[PDB]
């Protein structure tokens, strides 16, 4: 299984690639978002 | 049987020493076609097709 550093290129591939957040929990007025990369 | 379960091993040991790799692979997302896109430019042809 010979891994090359090119799988850094796809993470760098990923990360350069609306947004939509999901609530991830939620208590007394403070809410937790998922995703939202841009905002 | 016995390649697919060494495949696994070693995938399992790559996910274990690419902490970085681990991390972005398993961060939830509602998403999935860019997580198989990033899975095979990592390992489409290395493995077997299972």
């Amino acid at each position: 299984t010979i891994s090359a550093a090119d799988i850094e290129g796809a993470i760098e591939d990923y990360v350069s690639s609306e947004e939509i957040g999901t609530v991830i929990d939620a208590g007394d007025g403070i809410a937790h978002v998922e995703g939202l990369p841009s905002v | 049987l016995t390649n697919l379960a060494d495949e696994l091993a070693s995938v399992a040991k790559l996910l274990l020493s690419e902490t970085a790799l681990n991390k972005h692979l398993a961060e939830p997302t509602d998403d999935s076609a860019p997580k198989v896109r990033l899975l095979e430019r990592l390992l489409s042809d290395k493995v077997s097709a299972t």
